[PDB]
């Protein structure tokens, strides 16, 4: 079943040379190149980078036949943070998920005057102030490291997942998240005021006598220990027929 | 004042306190090595390697026995000599900190003249100085005298004498 | 709007040297470091408030405000005239509001 | 203070005697480790047998303060402190407690400086309508557990000395014996203010020999 | 008072009206959808004037897309932005 | 009419207190959420092969992902954001107990211990918060007294006339002798047992001198940030490189954003071998490198294990050793400015190969003196003295896509995401912030400039268009559902 859903659901394009990896990733969930709303740019503030990035996005969108007049909205998060090297994309990825979940597209408050050279790129738009949209269905994240490391990621609005499961699975999910979100808030505030958000583990969830037995059983799971209250591996739940 | 060679109980306490970057009282005497550094397997064998040079002979399983016990086990053979590692540390303490012209000689001569402490007690004051490294560089001669003052009191308090 | 430009420059209208420098900048070519313009209007609305200064309290602030609001407006018009007449421009007068 | 008292041996007093033998005789170092170990047992006995039940107990299910919503707590205060039979607050101080807590709910869930919906605690003399009012203005406080700052505030409103001791045990900590034992004699004259009106929850002083 | 402030290197230029036009349209488009600007606000007519004044081919295409792909059945606001939008496109084609 | 007539006239004012939310994604009713996807999607996707983000965090110049978003999106803090920043920067602490006789429960100034109402926090601290956050002048106190206005170097000078003797130990003096050879004379002082060191004409000294460096600004973590404030112990803080503390906080703060307060909860659902770590760094622990290349040279007291704290893979090791305890994949990438996107590709391919089901991905990097100086000699960073000549304050120096852009604005921090199979996220009931539809890396082409950006990533749109008259049935979701 899984290998059939993969063949027709997830991986239908991997072999077909008439479907771009960028088109197929969005096609998976019924989106079109036109549904990619926001491009989180590496946008370092260097002359060579910011042109090259815009040119690259523009030629991707030109190829995949992104409709004229539907530019991607460039987000340039590094006007605020600066460039943290390794972390650069992790910050961009965080901003992208905040964009998808909020529908707000933050503006480059340092975009005094957009470079005239960038006007040649009809498929990008460089906003200077925050736009509250009606929704972003997808964000692109591009990085250009030193050493020819170039990278792109696409992040799709999570609401496209939930159309692939039953109402019963969705409502079972909704109830567990709701519960978890409450326990999470409880932990967070407690930990904040008692400077104990981070709690180092003293011990592994297994004793050194069980270490080798847990590693070698793929079905070993932790369970609540009645005395200590901490999740550990019980000897009863290791090479168990249950 | 009467001259008394340095107790193994003091020297050891200092060599341990020094290599954990932790004040002299912060570590209690009635506790094992393997308790204090229970995490890191490297810092343990590095403390054992340093006590091995300082005193000489080492008993079997020294990191499972409280320092109080091990202090007395060393005390019998130990004849109030600074040895290799503690000397090396006191040299570095004087050279890395201290103002210009303040050599260990001039710091010994100041403990003799002012506080009347002889060679055996001088050693002990300097070992207390080494536990309370000021992590800077004493800028003026006066600021250093004051430091050796404050270390002499802290030596007098732990040994039990008067000035 | 389309074709519009806004150059923003820090500027002291109390400073003779600033006045000369600002006009030299506006008229100098883009190669020399300028704008390569030729003014079609000058609207010198710079001013400082003088409040509760009667004849007997006329001092430094008022002598400075008089420089901003008269003397240097004349030096601004002078500097524009001196730049336009050096370039032989006799057919494009700047309108001074 | 460790003085012997002759009481009728009700389930409530028999609990008291059992906690004298097993918990309150233990030294201060061993007390907290024994309360966290026996938590589930202690709570199920307080709730079944004693005149001061475990506060955090929503529809018979044992919780903790941290796992209760602001609504659930406001409702639990009115259950334990407001007498439906007389249609009144057993003590004016308990009303002040419940009002202080509804004002704290407003403070937490409002986005801007505003007027309290409880202007006089005199409005709490109809306490359902006052709850429904506050939690209809702040519907988020029905679906959110207590902030950790609001548990600490609640527990510090329970220690308030210029107020009648609360008719419940709010937490199992070092002060458990003071919560359990303080203000224990009034409940036998006022069984309307005890959980199921159950005498067997209460402490009644009475001599063995004069009982004849 | 007579201390110089002027320097050529501190001159900031602002000439990227080609970009701000699309921003000014999109901010209007969403301000109408979220019901911040109504059909009785003069801010809508002020904004229309400032878009017409920056009208070029690129900006016309950008509107055609954004308005032609508005679903007028999502609300009275989505109808109002589709109506005004179509009018603003005609206005921007006339003053090109 | 008395004070009783105008006492019940006046009303009671409720002042807002900060109720900080975790901003979990808003789950719509099933009927609303079935209208955005096509109808055919139900039962089409293999949810073990769909990667979702369940949690994210960061440590950056604007504190957390929550604070950074407030300032990125709205340009100003809410009450919640101002309190969170005040807490982070250590301006306020929580107090519960006796404060000057009364029982107080709430925030207090961390220096004075005086109560602080939540309404007051913005008046009392916002100026100090905004002054000590984001891109600002480099603060020496945060970088081991590093001051770009006074950058220490040493010049080698041949000695022209013999120095006055100085006293050293016997060990130190033999060390000077071994080095300088017959250009130093060491002699025992018999009285004491110390040694006199005399450097003769022709010997080599190093005289300190300072360089004025022209990169004065950076994107620093807010002044007052401390791993202790999140609960990291003194023994960990003393052991690890600072960059490790950013990662440790980011990793817990991300698990909280996922609703996973105890990481061992994961092992109720997955084997210990199915929790990955795919996060990495461009340079790693550069404070440890400075330790082993410079401080060790200067015979300064450096810890002996400093090498292990340098290694890029060591930050991910400390996360495993203190929080996760997994035996799952550990693929640490080094992608310079693309590390974090490379990490997401490695994390996706690791989950899609069934080698893991949960993967921590992200990036971290520190700012230090040496890197700042070397990005300056490459002319990659903005020259801050040229920025001042143009009237630019620090907070307008990073200005992408602008006419006048002139280099990047170095910064430090970490960012972490937890990715997992969507099947497993729905089972665990963790929030789902996004689906990772694609992730790809790409090199460029034959060149000779390592820092030149290229167009290689353009390959992700690669498509054959010789024969595109008739739409392929493979792109139609109805044809694909029919074949399933
Ligand atoms: N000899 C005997 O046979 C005998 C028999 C029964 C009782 N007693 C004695 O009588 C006293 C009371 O007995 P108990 O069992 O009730 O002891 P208890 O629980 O220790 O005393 C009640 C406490 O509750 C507080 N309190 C109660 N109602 C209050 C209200 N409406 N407003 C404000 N505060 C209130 C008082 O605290 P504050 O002081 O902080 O206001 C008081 O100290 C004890 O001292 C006890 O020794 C003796």
């Amino acid at each position: 079943l899984r290998a059939a859903q993969q063949q027709w659901g997830n991986d239908f394009y991997k072999r077909d040379p008439r479907i771009a990896p960028l088109r197929g990733a969005l096609a998976t969930y019924g989106l079109t190149i036109d549904d990619l709303g926001v491009a989180s740019f590496h946008g370092t503030s260097t002359k060579a980078n910011d042109k090259n990035e815009s040119a690259t996005i523009n030629e991707m969108m030109k190829h995949l036949g992104r409709s004229e007049g539907n530019p991607v909205i460039g987000v340039f998060q590094k006007f605020l943070t600066g460039h943290p090297k390794g972390a650069a994309g992790a910050w961009m990825m965080n901003g992208a998920l905040q964009i998808l979940n909020s529908g707000i597209i933050p503006g480059n408050r340092n975009a005094d005057n957009v470079d005239k050279i960038l006007e040649q790129f009809e498929y990008v738009l460089y906003p200077s102030k925050t736009l509250k949209t009606d929704g972003v269905r997808a964000v692109s994240i591009t990085s250009f490291g030193f050493g020819q490391k170039g990278g792109q990621a696409i992040v799709v609005h999570p609401d496209y997942l939930y159309g692939a499961i039953t109402e019963d699975r969705y409502n079972e999910y909704v109830a567990k998240v709701s519960a978890r979100e409450k326990s999470a808030y409880k932990f967070f505030h407690n930990g904040m005021i008692y400077n104990k958000l981070f709690v180092s583990k003293e011990h592994a969830p297994y004793t050194d006598e069980l270490e080798e037995d847990v590693y070698l059983d793929p079905l070993a799971r932790v369970s609540k220990d009645k005395k200590s209250g901490s999740l550990t591996f019980n000897s009863k739940n290791i090479q168990s027929k249950d | 004042i009467a001259d008394e060679p340095v107790k193994a109980s003091l020297l050891l306490h200092v060599l341990v306190a020094h290599k954990l970057k932790k004040s002299l009282d912060s570590i209690p005497m009635s506790k094992t090595i393997k308790d204090l550094v229970g995490g890191k397997s490297t810092v343990q064998n590095e403390i054992l390697g340093d006590l091995g040079k300082e005193f000489g002979t080492t008993p079997e399983k020294p990191e499972e026995t409280p320092l109080e016990e091990l202090a007395e086990t060393f005390q019998d053979t130990f004849s109030g000599a600074l040895g290799k590692q503690s000397s090396s540390l006191l040299s570095r303490l004087i050279s890395s900190k201290m103002p210009g012209g303040f050599t260990i000689t001039v710091a010994r001569k100041y403990l003799q003249t002012r506080w009347g402490l002889p060679s055996g007690r001088q050693d002990g004051v300097l070992l207390v100085a080494l536990s309370n490294e000021p992590a800077a560089r004493l800028g003026s001669e006066a600021d250093a005298k004051a430091f050796l003052d404050s270390m002499a009191q802290k030596y007098a308090s732990i040994v039990g004498v008067d000035l | 709007a389309k074709g519009s430009t806004l150059i923003v420059v820090p500027f002291n209208q109390g400073s003779k040297q600033d006045v000369e420098a600002l006009i030299e900048f506006i008229y100098d070519t883009e190669k020399n470091g300028g704008l390569g313009w030729d003014l079609d209007a000058i609207i010198p609305f710079a001013a400082i408030p003088e409040q509760g200064i009667e004849l007997e309290h006329i001092d430094s602030k008022s002598e400075f405000a008089h420089r901003i609001m008269l003397t240097n407006i004349l030096r601004m018009m002078g500097c524009v005239k001196k730049q336009k007449s050096a370039r032989g421009i006799e057919t494009r007068p700047a309108q001074v509001i | 203070m460790g003085e012997p008292i002759h009481k009728i041996a009700t389930r409530g007093v028999m609990l008291w005697k059992e906690f004298d033998e097993t918990i309150f005789n233990l030294p201060k170092n061993k007390l907290v480790p024994t309360l966290e170990a026996k938590r589930d047992y202690i709570i199920s006995r307080l709730n079944a047998d004693f005149q001061k039940p475990w506060f955090a107990t929503v529809n018979g299910q044992a919780r903790d303060l941290a796992t209760m919503t602001y609504e659930e707590v406001a409702k639990r205060l009115v259950e334990l402190m407001f007498i439906r039979s007389t249609n009144s607050w057993f003590d004016v101080t308990w009303r002040t407690f419940t009002g202080d807590f509804l004002r704290r709910v407003e403070e937490r869930f409002t986005k801007s400086k505003t007027l309290s919906l409880i202007q006089s605690y005199s409005l709490l003399d109809k306490p359902d309508e006052a709850i429904e009012k506050v939690f209809n203005a702040y519907p988020a406080a029905r679906e959110q557990f207590l902030n950790a700052q609001d548990i600490d505030h609640f527990l510090s409103m329970c220690q308030n000395p210029m107020q009648k001791p609360v008719p419940f045990v709010p937490v199992l900590d070092r002060r458990f014996e003071i919560f359990f034992k303080k203000d224990s004699l009034w409940q036998s004259e006022h069984l309307e203010a005890v959980v199921d009106q159950d005498v067997q929850r209460t402490c009644i002083l009475h001599g063995p020999v004069a009982a004849q | 008072g007579v201390a110089t402030s002027f320097s050529r290197k501190k001159a900031r230029t602002f000439d990227s009206s080609w970009n701000w036009a699309k921003q000014s349209l999109l901010s209007l488009y969403f301000e109408i959808i979220h019901g911040v600007l109504k059909n009785v606000d003069r801010e809508v007519v002020s904004e229309a004037i400032n878009i017409m004044n920056r009208s070029n081919d690129a900006l016309i295409k950008f509107m055609e897309y954004h308005i032609s792909n508005t679903d007028e059945t999502k609300g009275e606001n989505y109808q109002l932005v589709k109506t005004l939008g179509e009018q603003l496109i005609e206005n921007c084609k006339q003053v090109l | 009419n008395g004070n009783s007539a105008d006492a019940a006239y006046a009303q009671v004012e409720i002042q807002p207190r900060a109720n900080i939310q975790l901003d979990f994604p808003e789950l719509k009713p099933y009927k609303q959420v079935k209208q955005i996807a096509p109808a055919e999607l139900e039962g089409l996707l293999d949810l073990e092969r769909v990667i979702v983000v369940t949690g994210f965090a960061e440590v950056g110049p604007w504190g957390s992902a929550r604070t950074r978003w407030e300032m990125e999106a709205f340009g100003e803090f809410s009450l919640e954001g101002c309190v969170e920043m005040a807490w982070i920067m250590g301006f306020i602490s929580y107090h519960n107990g006796n404060l000057k006789g009364r029982p107080y429960t709430g925030w207090v100034d961390s220096k004075t211990k005086e109560p602080v109402d939540d309404k007051d926090v913005k008046a009392k601290y916002e100026t100090s918060i905004l002054e000590h956050s984001g891109i600002r002048l480099i603060e020496p106190e945060l970088f081991n007294g590093y001051n770009p206005e006074k950058k220490e170097m040493i010049q080698e000078v041949i000695v022209e006339e013999d120095l006055e003797p100085f006293e050293a130990s016997k060990e130190t003096a033999e060390q000077f002798k071994h080095q300088h050879g017959d250009k130093v004379d060491i002699f025992e002082i018999p009285e004491t047992g110390e040694y006199s060191v005399k450097l003769l004409k022709g010997a080599t000294l190093y005289i300190p001198k300072a360089l004025r460096f022209d990169r004065l600004v950076a994107g620093q973590i807010p002044t007052g940030w401390n791993a202790k404030t999140y609960g990291i112990s003194d023994d960990i803080i003393s052991q690890v490189d600072p960059i490790t503390l950013f990662v440790l906080v980011s990793v817990v703060e991300a698990f909280i954003a996922s609703g996973i307060t105890d990481p061992y909860e994961m092992y109720k659902y997955v084997h210990v071998s199915e929790v990955g770590n795919c996060s990495g760094s461009g340079m790693g622990g550069v404070s440890a490198l400075r330790g082993m290349f410079k401080d060790r040279f200067k015979d300064e007291p450096v810890q002996n294990d400093i090498l292990q704290e340098s290694f890029i893979n060591t930050m991910s090791a400390w996360v495993n050793m203190l929080l996760i305890s997994s035996s799952g994949p550990i693929k640490t990438p080094v992608g310079a400015c693309a590390t974090s996107v490379e990490s997401v590709d490695i994390g996706v391919e690791t989950i899609l190969s069934g080698k893991a089901r949960i993967c921590i991905v992200g990036g971290y990097d520190d700012f230090q003196e040496e890197g700042s100086f070397e990005f300056g000699n490459m002319k990659a960073t903005s020259n801050t003295l040229e920025e001042f000549e143009h009237g630019r304050t620090p907070a307008e120096m990073s200005r992408p896509a602008t006419t006048t852009r002139n280099g990047f604005m170095e910064a430090q921090g970490a960012g972490i995401q937890i990715i997992m199979q969507a099947d497993l996220a729905l089972k665990m009931g963790v929030p789902i912030y996004g689906i990772v539809a694609m992730a790809a890396t790409a090199t460029d082409k034959i060149g000779r400039s390592v820092p030149a950006p290229g167009k290689g990533i353009l390959t992700t749109a690669r498509e054959h268009h010789s024969s595109v008259k008739y739409a392929s049935p493979n792109l139609n979701m109805k044809y694909r559902k029919r074949q399933l």
